[PDB]
């Protein structure tokens, strides 16, 4: 590929070093040589070191040379909990399990250490949202007082009837 | 906008309904209206799923929502629904929930009274006690059924009714929390 | 419907449960309802 | 429409239940009004 093929074998390459686990920054050169670009153009030479390697978010620019960015990804349990602290401290929302486990290898571990510190919401296609579980305020009751909860209709009836019945019981 | 109403509505939300609801009280709280596709994007809830949550709040009129209607920039009408807390409406309701369930003790004990007291296994059919008098024989000296001519017994009715009784004072355990957060409504 | 309402089931899914429990109901006492579809006996011919 | 009724004033759905109670409230003597015997 022309202006495109390019940048995507780079950027695979360098994912597929990081998994070895090469945390050492590489030059835009030396990762053109084991990507089998070096005659990549000129022009796309410059618009990948200027744009491609800055604007992604998988790049890091350390010492002028370019490197992963796991810090990012959560790698640690206490990094999973931290972010999902941080997503409802912020109201930034639920986070897809599939998303924690490609970036968190062997994700179940950290999963089932925290057990109940995260909340799963199963999506219609199997997708599992976590949530942080806010350990401030919690209630949990029998199943029957939801059961009876719910055979008390509410939906059904009218504001003036509703609030006719604070007065008719006296309260 | 007192604390109490505020604190109060995290406390019934946690309660009677699941995180969704309460995340999208939370919202509500920090700001005093917000729109209804501005909490999608901050929940990341999908559409359905949230229009389905804000229809139980509305249903059980925790918080209303009004509707505006303006041009947009490039001229196509705009037509936002604007969500927010009504403490005077949901205090109502929430008081409202209180005595149904509180003369709902009543309404619960009528249902065992219902079950009869005798009844006749083999033929699978409930004898009145007065009637198993009438068919009851006084030569055989003992109450029977002519059209399975079996005795009857009416001790299998009697178990039912011990259980139900149960499951009153254990309802009442439910709401013995909730009376404490209603106190937040008054005040 | 009952086990809907029972297990608190989307309030759309009611409502267009309940719709469907207000055809047939209709349909049975007048299987000739003005524009509406004629419920069949699963042979083409019309439900008296 | 068809076998469902619409309010306007904007504009909901009615549903038979929502109907019922008003016709509940309606005294007797109303409805020799409108003809109907309670009865
Ligand atoms: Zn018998």
């Amino acid at each position: 590929g022309y202006k495109f093929g390019v940048l995507a074998k780079i950027v695979n390459y360098m994912k597929t070093r990081h998994q070895r686990g090469d945390t050492h920054p590489l030059t835009l050169d030396e990762i053109l040589d084991e990507t089998q670009h070096l005659d990549i153009g000129l022009k796309q030479k410059q618009w990948l070191m200027t744009e491609a390697l800055v604007n992604n978010p998988k790049i890091e620019v350390i010492d002028g040379k370019y490197a992963f960015k796991p810090k990012y990804n959560v790698r640690d349990k206490k990094a999973l909990l931290r972010l999902l602290d941080q997503h409802d401290q912020r109201g930034l929302g639920g986070i897809l399990l599939e998303d924690i486990e490609e970036a968190l290898p062997n994700s179940q571990k950290a999963v089932k250490a925290l057990g109940d510190q995260i909340l799963f919401v199963n999506r219609p296609d199997k997708k599992k949202i976590l949530f942080f579980n806010d350990k401030s305020c919690q209630f949990s009751v029998d199943e029957e007082f939801q059961k009876l909860w719910r055979s008390v209709t509410v939906d059904s009836m009218d504001e003036e009837k509703i609030e006719e019945y604070l007065k008719r019981q006296g309260i | 906008v007192p604390a109490a109403l505020k604190r109060l509505a995290k406390y019934v939300i946690r309660g009677f309904y699941g995180i969704e609801h309460a995340l999208a009280l939370d919202i509500l709280i920090r700001n005093s209206c917000v729109k209804e596709e501005d909490m999608l994007e901050l929940l990341k809830f999908d559409r359905k799923q949230l229009r389905s949550v804000l229809n139980n709040l509305k249903g059980d009129k925790f918080i209303k929502c009004r509707m505006r209607v303006e041009t947009a920039a490039d001229g196509k009408t705009t037509r936002h629904n604007y969500y927010f807390i009504n403490y005077r409406t949901l205090v109502n309701v929430v008081k409202y929930k209180l005595d149904h369930m509180r003369r709902r003790i009543e309404t619960d004990e009528r249902d065992s009274t219902n079950r009869a007291s005798f009844k006749c296994p083999v033929c699978s059919s409930t004898f009145t006690d007065l009637e198993a008098n009438q068919l009851f024989d006084p030569m055989t000296g003992t109450f029977r059924c002519t059209f399975c001519h079996t005795e009857v017994e009416e001790d299998e009715s009697a178990m039912p009714k011990k259980d139900a009784r149960t499951l009153l004072a254990r309802f009442n355990e439910q709401i013995e929390p909730i009376y404490a957060l209603l106190r937040e409504t008054e005040d | 419907l009952r086990r809907n309402e029972q297990n608190g089931a989307a309030a759309h899914v009611i409502a267009e449960d309940v719709k469907l429990l207000q055809f047939h109901v209709a349909t049975m006492v007048d299987n000739e309802l003005p524009g509406l579809p004629r419920a069949m006996q699963k042979s083409g011919r019309p439900l008296k | 429409s068809g076998l469902e009724l619409y309010a306007e004033w904007k504009k909901i759905l009615l549903s038979p239940e929502r109907v019922h109670e008003i016709f509940k409230r309606i005294s007797d003597e109303e409805c020799f009004v409108l003809g109907m015997e309670p009865r």
